[PDB]
């Protein structure tokens, strides 16, 4: 079974956003109005699945080809590749990576969109992986189209795609949405900037990756992800 | 002061989470396997229980779109981290509350109890994070049992809530469902009986 | 008995903290929801308690000599002395000046204070007195040590001693807390970040002062007191 | 403009002001004078009554650790600053709440009317200076008494809050403690009965 | 037995402090009036001790439990780890790091210490590790208090720690001392000034170290050692 | 030009270096196992000897807080680098003056003769470091026998020292402590007839 | 830290220090009063003594051009500083090294035991300050007596020189002077014998 031998770095629940964000206006009435609660670290929270023998489909990390309904999906094909470390650097090995997204139209495969924009007969949307050995993941897509949506009268989220993140332990699973080098919606986008400060929101720009394409095929973009920091235990109960 | 790399920042699970983490909840397709609600089958170990529940935002309304991910410890007080569909028993589990059904459930055994880091027994819990549209960073809890007063009474957990009338919004309240013991789980976001949020 | 003779400058809401700062926690369900309601200043808040014949004690201001129970306590000997002077500059003479902190090692002599760092059994951690004629005020003690605190779950104060200021009315009268130059938690502490402008907070840390140390025996720390300015009324009821 | 020296800003007086400011309560030896809750000796002239309160969060929950100091005019209306021991009355007193029931007492006369700056009477009040743990900045509050209607209805004072329904707030209720005149002064810091804070 | 095998870069004297700085003055007679005589590297001085076969107590690390008397030492309860490396980023792994210092109120337990500073009865003030396989070493113990000494006559050390650190030969052997970052005695002292450049004084300072504090517990310091950088020898007697 | 990180400086060892090298010293309790002065055990092979000496300031003082770390061949010309208390010999060891005479004594066996990197034998010699309050980079020498005067004129270390009145700083004399076979070295630190430091 | 205004640095006195300082010694037309080197009046309580000597440079050659200060207690061992020259006894003085006259002399009483802050008696000692061309910041030292042995070897000031052949250069000689009571205090500025400086 699992044991508790190791400690995380507290979260700065001032770099992530803060619950109440009110220009995201979904999170007036879902944040919690008490304070959290401290805890100390045990064994229930400082561990968390490990997903190795997860059986995983041949095609479930390449959304070209994971929902082939005759042909290819329309729109700019890309890789979106990065490695998973911890915040002293070091690789996070044999990790969950699962991601959702529309498609280049900025409509989602799901009832609850009624978006104008098409469908696209062989798009998806949901990729999953674990990373190597070395802590590299590496996905291929289409880059997503911007999605309008029902917050202020005339907002469109920048492209992005979704990150879930499982690694060592529950203390570190992480969902995060990842956005594209340039994108001029960006600055303008409420959900973004429920991170307060300008250099976290850096952290989620994917980058132009040109030695990752495949010239006459697929462009390339990195994105590197930074779980929090894993110590062993020292000077406990003594 | 020495200063890491700085943790990924959060982001919401937004309204379409399910069609990314909970693929047969959004009514879309599902691959050979996935992770979902039964932690365990016949076959396991231990008293087996069902859990349900609804999540309320601080209008007292549905939340309709909710994702939980859970982990919790065997019936012989174990946590077990090598997932497998294999498995009897799996000590991770996902759930959701969707258009259709606004009630999550999960599938699982009572877990045996753990102690904390200082050597002092827990009582039996759940571990819960809950993402949705709205939410920016997830929210931590725990479901506790209302049939483990005595423990609960000594968790050194609950122990650190402040205020007493806080840990009852823990406590699972146990009932009967066709038969077979279940308990609910309710969790009120903000407000009036808002539930207890960690951070570790 | 006292007289309304004089006016205090109104405060700066916005130099002080402000009520609802929710990184420290407790703010949270401890601050009014509804405004302030602002009242012209009367005899009731232009006069308060002056301390001139309350009866001191030798060893008072000398936390060093005030807890003895067969030795002197364990730490770094410091002075902390400075002068309280209102917004004009004028030095309040005669004021009572109290104070109260941690032991070297960051524990309270407090019954609520569990923190696992001994007690010191020569430290009490209480000290008062009057300001001289001039102004000016001194305490003999020992530098506090951070001190960890249930609020997020690993946050330290800064070393810190508390000082409550009477004046000369219970409009001016004042708590604050003393922090030393240089300590690396201040940056860091949610309760010193209550206060919204950093110039504000750089009047709570008091300086290295070799000037007033006495040599092969103890170190000396300056902190200067500004309490609300102080007028004399004009041209009131005409 | 004219910008005169900043005043030193603020800070919470923290869980253990009772080390500084209320010496007994934090479990610690008294020093032969003490500034405390006991403003009349048995023949200061005027009504000797008991106060007595508790003061609630915005959550409904006692704050135990609470810390006051209250002054007031004495019976004949004079404010006496020269504090002392040995006085018959002193305007200036202070108390803090009981760890375990949350109530803090003061033991003194009723206060006489005094005239605000513009030469009209203001109704018999205690001015109260609130200090705790939360609390960055203290909060001041006037107690008034529930048997001087007429003298509040006309109060200058409490004629600057601009609802009715928040004056009551500040009204202190006549009550019998040991079968003596008291007057209980509950404190609301947030949300609903909310009590009226003032700047000045 | 020991062969010789490396070489060590120079080591650079203007970065050390000088032999003579009079400021301090215990310097002015114990410093050499003539040159040092170059020698190049033999088998004599690229060998060393080493001390994986020393025989460590179980507390031999920690300054909270290696002189127990009855109780804890009081004082601000701290962690001092970091990394031992040479000059070319190479961990230099089972190697002795011994550290020394004064209690938290500036007292030596040294029988030639007679300031009026009160003894810890349950604190000594020695440590010894050796680093792990990493490079890396960890102490526990109190954060010291600056001590007053017969230099001039207000001098007064900032709080320090001694090191010494054997590395792989006795060219590497250094004797160092630790300073805590902000701490504003650091630029008055004439042995920290012994060092003229102040970019060396700067890597005397042990950074604040929130990452490896034990919450409730202990704070921590993080000081990393770099010695003389090691190479293959090349191209000699040819 | 290349440059690599700084190597981190050199700071005194102080006058209370004891406390943390020299324990007995200090004045305090030993641990089980420390670095000291007997680097021979009775049987280690070899001539067994006593080295002893007093280190001088520019003013021709006893400085009495001194500190020594030694490093020598054995009898065989090896550099025995395991340290452990359980071997016949150590190369290693440490030693301390003497407060009231400033006298230092180590136990050893005469060191057999090393080459250099050349080839060229050197003569025996002891490698030693000097550290105490006031020095605030330990300083480098070595100890040489004057009943090898032979090796020693042909020494290419000592002949690196441009004079020959320089090179006899280096030269131990040989004595007799308790009947037993000795050598003394005297440091001077500074002035008339200062001991020859080396860098490498 | 606290900064206060610096104070106005020092600078040599210079070689024609005696125009401003020492008149008579300059050759030069004197005022009505001058601040010269008899501290006492025959009619002054106490032993009366001549002190005398010479100033050396760091090569051993005579400094002519020298300027002293003196300061001490009067034979009861009380500082006497309301200055005139009506005075029996002033325990402020001056005087010179000159080129017709290189050893300066001083007439006065032997000073009275002064005890130190700490309560701990001094020996009997005149306070010096030392000033001339080549000296960029004046000297301070002390003289004391070789006939008060006992008194100089408890001397807490003495005491705080690390050696005691350093102490010897604070000690003046007695003699007999045309059969008066002398002492001869000769300073060595630096070198062979350089005689103690202060700081406080
Ligand atoms: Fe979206
Ligand atoms: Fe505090
Ligand atoms: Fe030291
Ligand atoms: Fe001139």
């Amino acid at each position: 079974p699992a044991q508790d031998n190791s400690r995380f770095v507290i979260r700065d629940r001032n770099w992530h956003p803060k619950a109440l964000t009110p220009d995201y206006k979904t999170s007036i009435a879902r944040s919690p109005r008490q304070a959290l609660v401290s805890i100390p670290q045990s064994i229930s929270e400082t561990t968390g699945p490990n997903f190795s023998h997860l059986g995983f489909g041949a095609h479930d990390h390449d959304l070209l080809l994971n929902f082939n309904n005759g042909g290819l999906p329309i729109g700019e094909r890309i890789i979106v590749a990065g490695r998973v470390v911890d915040q002293y650097g070091k690789p996070v090995p044999n990790t969950l990576v699962e991601m959702w997204q529309a498609n280049a139209g900025g409509r989602y495969r799901h009832k609850n969109d009624r978006y104008l924009a098409p469908l696209d007969p062989n798009f998806g949307g949901v990729g999953r992986c674990l990373t190597d050995s070395d802590g590299y993941y590496s996905f291929r897509t289409i880059k997503p189209g911007p999605a309008p949506w029902r917050n202020g009268p005339n907002d469109w989220r920048p492209a992005h795609i979704y990150f879930g993140i499982s690694g060592p332990s529950i203390a570190t699973k992480l969902i995060t949405q990842l956005y594209f080098e340039g994108d001029p919606l960006i600055p303008m986008c409420p959900i973004v900037k429920s991170i307060a400060n300008p250099e976290a929101v850096q952290q989620l720009i994917a980058k132009l990756d040109m030695n990752n394409a495949n010239p006459m095929d697929c462009l390339a973009y990195r994105f590197d992800i930074v779980l929090r920091g894993q110590r062993k235990t020292h000077f406990e109960n003594c | 002061p020495i200063e890491l790399l700085p943790e990924t920042p959060s982001q919401t699970a937004g309204p379409y989470v399910h069609i990314g983490l909970a693929l047969e909840a959004a009514g879309n397709p599902t691959r050979d396997q996935e992770i979902w609600n039964r932690l365990a089958k016949p076959d396991a170990p231990g008293e087996h229980i069902l859990l349900l529940g609804q999540v309320y935002d601080g209008n007292g309304h549905l939340v309709r779109d909710s994702f939980l991910e859970v982990w919790q410890a065997d019936a012989n007080g174990e946590y077990q981290d090598a997932y497998n569909l294999e498995n009897a028993f799996n000590s991770f589990g996902r759930t959701a509350t969707t258009f259709d059904a606004g009630e999550w459930t999960l599938h699982t055994v009572k877990p045996g109890v753990v102690n904390n880091a200082a050597g002092v027994p827990m009582a039996p819990h759940i571990n819960i994070s809950l993402f949705a549209r709205g939410i920016n960073i997830h929210l931590h809890t725990r479901l506790y049992f209302d049939d483990e007063a005595q423990a609960n009474a000594k968790c050194p957990v609950l122990n650190l809530i402040e205020q007493p009338q806080r840990r009852e919004t823990l406590i699972a309240k146990r009932c009967e469902v066709d038969g077979k013991t279940a308990y609910r789980f309710d969790i009120r976001i903000q407000g009036e009986g808002e539930t207890v949020f960690f951070d570790f």
